[PDB]
């Protein structure tokens, strides 16, 4: 089966008599969703993947550009993204794959699983958790211009509220617990280096905060308390919002090989956001 | 290809050239648009930047004065006018699209684009 790019199809189960932009926007565009779909496990065979070049990737891209280009009510929706005839799309079923290289176990599938198209930044939000151990992946790690996509292994769950000003809670416990396996996982790939966290240092004024979309509000929280009982992050609004952190956009400081690295949250780059979901897949011609 | 640039040349310094590029890619009134360049041996820089909804601008401090950078809707469109060009200005120019949903103001961006064009290749002599 050659990789093959190709134009996907979407399937969703929205709803046509509902009022919200993601419903609205899939009620046009995707088809209803196989309920109960097989899956076939492929015994014995290995494929390369490389989530960094990753058609499908282009492909969500433009049509979540067009879904908020469309428009209300604004809770996003499962979408699957589905090889047309004579494609199918390769699922790697390693539980700890780092995106690039070889995969062992295979399986063959019309269609991705459901995934919520979450604009932010620097967390994600309501995202696939990993199987087993967090994950870190990178195009390539002694690169520092290359971004790092966190995939947690549990959630946490993040509380935001309005009085312009607004704020977030975080559960403290829960998230030191994350940095620091996050930081185990950090080493392994720096020659077991100290890890050292940071705020954000600049970029567009929207990635220097955690940004996201509440049900129509734009929240945009301020994460030095994050990167540097409850932790409380101040917010700007430009109603009451809880979601899910399932992982994290970071970028490592450059610089001399001192005896740590530093790293900080990023993003901003929303093609990462659908990378850290779509990395376990791969688009192949089957005629 | 998504942008396609066109409008390189071999120039004298002192002369002008007109970039385009054509964005058949999805667009947005969220988008910023703009121009970045690759001297030979040099690594990556902004030149210029758009608003695609606001036509607000940014320029890199170098080309103040000379470059301008427009955009036509319509036509899913970008340009970047060069006068008065000068060897420094000798480089690859890449078109650039970044999609910013979350944006609170009209200022472009000058770094992380979503997208760039293979590039149309520029040499100003003497
Ligand atoms: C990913 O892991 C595979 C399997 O060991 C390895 O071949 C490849 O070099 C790794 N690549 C990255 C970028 O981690
Ligand atoms: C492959 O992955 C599937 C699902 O993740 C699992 O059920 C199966 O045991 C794994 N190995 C084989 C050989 O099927
Ligand atoms: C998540 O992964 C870490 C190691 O990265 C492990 O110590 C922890 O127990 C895991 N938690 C769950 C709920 O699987
Ligand atoms: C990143 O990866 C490339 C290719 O694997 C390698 O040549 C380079 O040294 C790495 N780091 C850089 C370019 O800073
Ligand atoms: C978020 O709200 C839930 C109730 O839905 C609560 O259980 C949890 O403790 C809250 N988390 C924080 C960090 O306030
Ligand atoms: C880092 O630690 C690992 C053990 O987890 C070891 O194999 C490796 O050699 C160490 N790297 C350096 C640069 O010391
Ligand atoms: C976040 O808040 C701290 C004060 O607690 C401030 O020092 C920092 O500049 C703020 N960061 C941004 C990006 O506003
Ligand atoms: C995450 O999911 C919950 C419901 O599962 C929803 O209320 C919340 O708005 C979502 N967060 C974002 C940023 O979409």
């Amino acid at each position: 089966w050659k990789e093959a790019n190709t134009t996907l199809f979407c399937a969703s189960d929205a709803k046509a008599y509902d009022t919200e932009a993601h419903n609205v926007w899939a009620t046009h565009a995707c088809v209803p969703t196989d309920p109960n779909p097989q899956e076939v496990v492929l015994e014995n065979v290995t494929e390369n993947f490389n989530m960094w070049k990753n058609h499908m990737v282009e492909q969500m891209h433009e049509d979540i550009i067009s879904l908020w280009d469309q428009s209300i009510s604004f809770e996003p929706i499962p979408i699957h993204f589905c090889a047309p005839a004579g494609f199918a799309i390769l699922k790697c079923n390693d539980k700890k794959f780092n995106g690039t290289g070889p995969c062992t176990n295979v399986s063959t599938v019309q269609c991705t699983h459901g995934i919520r198209p979450v604009v932010s930044t620097q967390l994600l939000l309501n995202g696939s958790l990993a199987e087993e151990e967090v994950v870190i992946r990178s195009e390539n790690f002694t690169n520092n211009v290359k971004n790092i996509i966190v995939q947690l292994n549990e959630s946490v769950q993040i509380n935001c509220t309005r009085h312009r000003q607004a704020h977030c809670n975080i559960s403290r416990e829960k998230w030191q617990n994350t940095l620091k396996q996050i930081v185990k996982k950090l080493r392994e790939q720096f020659k077991n280096k100290t890890i050292a966290f940071a705020p954000s240092s600049g970029g567009d004024p929207e990635i220097v905060m955690h940004s996201f979309n509440c049900n129509g509000e734009f929240f945009y929280c301020n994460t030095t308390k994050l990167f540097t009982t409850v932790i409380t992050l101040p917010c700007r609004i430009r109603i009451k919002c809880s979601s899910n952190i399932t992982g994290l956009l970071l970028t490592r400081d450059g610089g001399v090989d001192t005896t740590k690295e530093t790293f900080r949250p990023g993003g901003g780059n929303m093609k990462d956001n659908w990378r850290s979901e779509l990395y376990k897949y791969k688009v192949v011609r089957i005629e | 290809v998504q942008l396609q640039e066109s409008g390189g040349g071999l120039v004298q310094a002192g002369g002008s050239l007109r970039l385009s590029c054509t964005v058949s890619a999805r667009t947005s009134s969220s988008h910023d648009m703009g121009w970045f360049r690759q001297a030979p041996g040099k690594e990556r820089e902004f030149v210029a930047a758009i608003s695609w909804s606001g036509g607000t601008t940014n320029y890199v401090d170098s080309v103040k004065g000379r470059f301008d950078i427009s955009k036509d809707n319509a036509k899913n469109a970008v340009y970047l006018q060069m006068n008065s060009l000068k060897p420094e200005d000798t480089a690859v120019y890449y078109c650039a699209a970044k999609w910013r949903p979350l944006r609170y103001s009209d200022n472009p961006s000058n770094s992380d684009y979503n997208y760039w064009g293979q590039g149309t290749q520029v040499t100003v002599s003497s």
